[PDB]
C-alpha cells in the first residue's frame, strides 16, 4: 500500500504508454575514509534531471527484478553497467577500496511528456522509490570473442 | 594408504619451511607455558607461523580429520601432477606473468565482498594458559572500520 | 568522416548508393493484455538504422571505398552519411539569429525566427539541433509569422541549453559500422568486387 | 489519427492499400479432449489484426506517411485506419434519432429507429457503437418497420449505457503499430520505397 | 609454404584464385547502450581472413595442390598465400636502406629513405614489415621528399625493434587452413576436381 | 570384398562411379587464442572418407550390387575400394627386395631400393604400406639413387617392424559401409532402381 | 490382410505402386575408434523397411483401398505387402518335398531336394521360411544337384525348428504402417486422390 496519488492512478490508467526511467543514486566505492561521493546514473536516454542532480545517462543497460515475498529474503537486485565505459571499470578494479556499506536508490521515474508526473504522495511528489538497499557486489564478465562482438557488463549486485 | 613413494619430497620440505618462517611479531620471552604450548627448549627459536597442535579423533573419517587440518594450517592437497603435493598460503618475488591476452577471451570477475570480508575478528582457542580451556582473541581496525563506513562487522573464528 | 558520395566526389561512380533502409530501431517494451489493451513503455533509445548497399565495384572505387573505411576504423571518428532522399533545401537562408527557448525537452522544439529563416518546411523532413549529433524528422509544423512550432518524433535526446540553433540543411547521421566485424569482398573473375554491404547505426 | 488515406487526401495517391488482412484474432481455450469432442471457452477478446500493405511509394506520399506514424509514434494516440472494401454506405441517412434500449449484452442489439435509416445493412458489414472503440462485423439481420434486431459476432465487450448510437459507415479501428519496433523504408533504385507494409492491432 | 600459385609455377594453370574474399575479421566489445552510443573497444587481434576459392582443377592440378596442402598439415608450418589483387609493383627498387625509428607504434610508421625506393604507395596497398608477419594495409599517404609517414590499418602489433624494413610487394600471408576438418574433393563426371574452397586465417 | 568397378567386372555399366568425394577427415581441437595465434591438437586419426553416388541402376546391376553389398554385410570382411583417380601406375616393376629400417615412425619413411623398383613417383600419389591396411597419399619426395624417402601425410599409423614393403599400385582402401543403418532403393516407374548412393570409410 | 494389389484383383488398376523403397534397416552399435577402426555389433533386428507410394488414384481405388487398410487398423492382423519386383517366379514347383536338416543358424541354410524344385534362385532374389514371418534376400548360390547352399543376409532370426520350408515365389512381408497417426487424403480438383504414400515396417 503506497497511496500513489489519484493523479498518477489517472495517469497509469488512461496515457497506456509511458516512458519509464529509473534513477540510481549510486554512491561511490571509496577507500582511505571520506565524504560519500555519489555518481548519479539513469536508464533513459536524455538525461533525467529531479531535484537537483542531473542523473547522467549513459550507462546502466538494464536493472533486474525485485523479488521479495513474506519472508526476509536479502532481497537484492543487480544492475548492469557497460563495462567499456573505462571510468566505472576502473571504479570497480581499483585495488584498496571497500564497499560494505554505501546505498543505492533507484526511483523509477515515470516520464511525463517533459520531466516526471508528480507520484508518491508522502514525499515530495517524485518518483516511488524501487530498491533504497546497500552495495554488496559482483564485478566484470568479458568475451572479448576472437569470432567478433564479445560482450563486457559490470554486473552490481545490491541487497 | 598413500605408499609415500606418491609425494614428491622436495616441494614437500619447501612447504613445511613455508610453514616454519619465522614470525618476529612476539618473544619467547612471554610465553609463560612455553613447554606445554610444545616447543622444547626456551632459548632456541620456537617462534614460527602456525604452530599447531593436533587432536585427530579417529572416530570422525578420513576425509574431514584431513580437511580439518588442511583449514587449520591453510592449504590443500592438489594431485594435479599426479602427486598430492601438499601447498599452502604464500608470497613470493618469482610468480607466473600472465597477460590477459595470452589467456583466451572470458574473464569472470566476482566481487563476494558483501559477505566474506570482515573488520574484526574473534578466535577460540584451547588454552593451556587456562587448563586447556577455551579463550577468546579478539581484534578491531580502525583503518579497516574507517574504510568500510563505520559498520561493525566481525568475523568469527575458533 | 563524410563516407563517399558521388556528391563528394563524382569520378568515382558507383559509390552511389542504390537502397538506403532507415530502420527506424525503437527498442520498447509491449505486453499484450487480456483486456484486450496493449501496453508500451519506452526505455533505451532511437538509433536510425542505415542498411547500405552497393553494385559491383571496379579496383578503384572499392580501393577509394577501403582507404575511407580504413582511416575510419583506425580513427575513432564517426561514419557521416548524407542521405538524398532528405536533402530538399527548404527553409534556408542561415541560421544564426534564430533562438531556442532555455529548457525544452519532450519531442517540441517551439523556436523563433525573426527575420533570418524564409521557407516553411514539409512534415516528414529531417531536422537537427546544431550541439547534438543525432538527426530529428518532423512530423508537425505550425507558424505563427515569427515563432514556428516544431515536433519532433525522437524525444529530444539532448536538453536545451540556450544556445542550440537549427540546421535543417547539409545535415549528416554520425554512424558506425555494424559490420566491421567481418568486413569482407570478394574479387570475382571479372576484376569487380562485389557483395560490398554497409550496415551502419547511429553513435549519437 | 486517420492513417492517411485517399478519401482523406487524395492528393498522394497510391497511399491506399493494395491488400488489407483483417486477421480475425480470437483467444480462447481449447482441450482436444480425449472423448474427441473439442470445447471452446472464450475469455481475453476478439481483437481485429490488420495487416496493411502499400504499393509502390513516391518519396512525397512517403515523406507524409512517415510524418503522420511518426507523429503517432511520438504521441499516445492510437492509430485510426478506416477501410474502404467495407465502407459501402448502405443504411445511410443520419443516426442521431436511432435509440437502443437500457442494456442489451450477449451479442444481439435490438436497436429501433423511427423513420431515419433508410437503407438494410448486409450480413458481413462493420458496425460499431459511438461510444465505445470496438468494431462489430455483423452476421445475421432481420427488421419489423421501426424495431430490427442486429447481431454481432463480438458479444458486445461494453455493456449498452442506454445512449449507445450505431454509425454503420466511416467507422475507424482504433489500432496501434506492432511494426514499431524496426520499422524499414528500402528506396528501390527507381525512386520508390518498395514494399512497405504495416501490422496493426486493435487497443479497445 | 607459398600456397602453389601460377606466379610460383605456372605449369599447372587454375591453381590462381578465382575469388578472392579478405574477411577483416576485427573483434571487439560494443555495447549498443542505452544512450544510443557505441561505444567499441578493440582487444584481440585484427587477422585477414581469406576464403580462397578455385576454378575447375583437372586431376594433375589438385594432385599438386594436395601435396603441397598435405605437406602443410603433417608439419607444423604456415601456409603463405600471396595475393595478386595487390601486387602491383608500385614502390619498387631495393628495402635494405630503409631505415625506422626506435619505436614507433600507435598505427603510424614514419620511415624514411635516402633515395632508395622510386613510387608512391597508393592507398589501400597491403604492408609488411619484414620481422613480424602480419600484413598491413595503407590508409592514408604522405611525403616529405626522403621521410614519409604512412599510415596502417592495424595498431602495429610489434613494436619497432629500430631495424624494420618494409617490404610493399610480395608480401605473403602467414596463415592456417579452417577447413582441414573434413576437405572434400569431388570428381565431376567431366574429370575436374570442381568447387575446390580453402577458408583461411593467420597465426601471427 | 572389392566393391564392383568396371576394371573388376566391365559387363554391368553404369556401377562405374560417378563422382567420388575423398573426405580429407581429420578429427582435431582448434583454438582461437585472442593472442591471433590459433592452436590445434591432434588426437583420434584420419580416415579417408569416400563419398560414393550412383547413377539410374537397371535390374540386372543393382541385383548384382545388391548381391555384392549383401555379401559384405552378412560377412564381416571390409569394402575395398579402387580409386581410378590415383592408379597412375608408376614405380612400378616388384618389390620384394626393398627394405624399410627397423622402427621408422614419424610420417617419413626412408626406405632404400637396390634395383628392384625404376621410376620416381610423383607427389600426390597414394601409398600404402603392406601389412597396415590404411592408404597414405605421398606429399614430397627425395631420392639418392639407391635410398628415396617419403613423407606421408597420415602420421603412420602403423610403426614399423622392419619387414614392411610398400606397394605403389593397386591399392585399395578398406571401407565400411556408414549407410548400412537405412539403405533403400527406390524402384522407380521406368524400371530403373534410383538414388544409391553409398557414403564409405576406413575400418583400417 | 495382404494390401491389395493389382495381382489380388486387377479391376482397379494403379493400385500397383509407382515406387517401392526397401529400406534395409539396419540397426547396430558402431564406434568410430581413434585407432581409426570401425567396429560394429549387431544387436535388435534387421526389419525391411517398405517406402510404397501411390499414382493418382481414382475415388472408387482409393475407396477400396480405404477399405482394407482401415480393415486393417480395426483389426490387429498385420499388413502383408507382396513385392511384384522379385516375384519373378524361379525356382518354381512345389515346395513340399524340399527338407532342412535339424538346426541351422548363422546364415547359411542348406537345403536339400529330391527332384521338386527346378530352377536355380538367383542372388538379390527374397527368400522366406514358411514358418517364420520374416523375409530374406540371397547373397549367394552354389548347388549339388540335390542338396544345394543357400545363403541368407539376415542371420536367420528363427533357428530351424526341422520342418520348416521355403517359399520362393509370392511371399508377403508381415508389415504395419507408420503413418496410422495421421493419413490425408487430399481430392484433387481433377477427382484423383494424389500422393498417397504408405511407409511401412516388419513386425518380425
Amino acid at each position: 500500500m503506497k497511496k500513489i496519488l489519484d493523479s498518477a492512478k489517472n495517469y497509469l490508467n488512461t496515457h497506456d504508454k509511458l516512458k519509464t526511467a529509473c534513477l540510481i543514486a549510486l554512491e561511490l566505492p571509496s577507500s582511505s575514509g571520506s565524504a560519500a561521493t555519489y555518481i548519479y546514473l539513469t536508464d533513459y536516454f536524455r538525461d533525467v534531471t529531479y531535484n537537483g542532480i542531473l542523473y547522467r545517462s549513459g550507462k546502466v543497460k538494464s536493472i533486474s527484478s525485485h523479488k521479495q515475498n513474506r519472508q526476509l529474503s536479502i532481497g537484492s537486485l543487480s544492475f548492469t553497467i557497460t563495462g567499456t565505459a573505462e571510468d566505472e571499470v576502473l571504479k570497480l578494479v581499483q585495488n584498496g577500496v571497500s564497499f560494505l556499506d554505501r546505498g543505492i536508490t533507484i526511483h523509477q521515474a515515470i516520464i511525463n511528456e517533459e520531466g516526471n508526473i508528480l507520484p508518491v504522495d508522502p514525499d515530495t511528489d517524485g518518483p516511488l522509490l524501487f530498491f533504497r538497499g546497500r552495495i554488496t557486489g559482483g564485478g566484470i564478465k568479458d568475451n572479448v570473442n576472437t569470432s567478433g562482438i564479445g560482450t563486457s557488463v559490470i554486473t552490481w549486485n545490491c541487497s | 594408504d598413500i605408499t609415500l613413494d606418491q609425494f614428491p619430497l622436495q616441494k614437500v620440505i619447501s612447504e613445511a619451511k613455508i610453514l616454519d618462517i619465522i614470525d618476529e611479531s612476539y618473544q619467547t620471552s612471554w610465553q609463560p607455558y612455553w613447554r606445554y604450548v610444545g616447543w622444547n627448549d626456551p632459548l632456541s627459536e620456537n617462534r614460527q607461523i602456525v604452530q599447531l597442535n593436533t587432536i585427530l579423533d579417529t572416530s570422525e573419517s578420513v576425509f574431514k580429520n584431513v580437511q580439518g587440518i588442511l583449514e587449520s594450517f591453510g592449504g590443500a592437497i592438489n594431485n594435479l601432477s599426479g602427486e598430492y603435493r601438499i601447498t599452502v598460503e604464500k608470497y613470493s618475488t618469482n610468480p607466473l606473468r600472465i597477460n590477459f591476452l595470452d589467456t583466451y577471451g572470458d574473464l569472470d570477475l566476482s566481487d563476494t565482498t558483501g559477505r566474506n570480508k570482515f573488520n574484526s575478528v574473534q578466535a577460540s582457542l584451547v588454552d593451556p594458559a587456562l587448563s586447556w580451556k577455551t579463550n577468546s582473541i579478539t581484534f578491531y581496525n580502525s583503518k579497516f572500520k574507517e574504510q568500510d563506513k563505520g559498520l561493525d562487522k566481525k568475523l568469527q573464528l575458533s | 568522416m563524410r563516407l563517399p558520395d558521388p556528391y563528394t566526389n563524382p569520378e568515382y561512380p558507383g559509390l552511389g548508393f542504390e537502397s538506403v533502409n532507415l530502420v527506424d530501431n525503437d527498442p520498447m517494451i509491449r505486453d499484450e493484455l487480456p483486456n484486450g489493451k496493449v501496453k508500451e513503455v519506452k526505455i533505451s533509445a532511437q538509433y536510425w538504422g542505415i542498411n547500405i548497399s552497393y553494385p559491383e565495384l571496379f579496383p578503384d572505387e572499392y580501393a577509394f571505398l577501403d582507404s575511407r573505411l580504413l582511416e575510419y576504423k583506425r580513427t575513432g571518428d564517426y561514419l557521416d552519411v548524407l542521405l538524398p532522399q532528405y536533402e530538399a533545401f527548404r527553409v534556408r537562408g542561415d541560421t544564426k539569429s534564430v533562438t531556442i527557448p532555455a529548457g525544452q525537452k519532450g519531442s517540441q522544439i517551439i523556436l523563433n525566427t525573426n527575420g533570418t529563416l524564409t521557407g516553411q518546411p514539409k512534415a516528414g523532413d529531417l531536422f537537427k539541433l546544431s550541439t547534438h549529433p543525432k538527426v530529428y524528422k518532423i512530423t508537425n509544423f505550425s507558424s505563427s509569422g515569427n515563432v514556428w512550432n516544431i515536433s519532433l518524433y525522437p524525444d529530444l535526446f539532448i536538453t536545451t541549453t540556450g544556445s542550440e540553433k537549427p540546421v535543417f540543411n547539409g545535415i549528416l547521421f554520425r554512424t558506425k559500422l555494424m559490420n566491421g566485424d567481418s568486413f569482407g569482398s570478394t574479387l570475382n573473375n571479372n576484376g569487380t568486387y562485389s557483395g560490398i554491404s554497409l550496415s551502419l547505426r547511429e553513435s549519437l
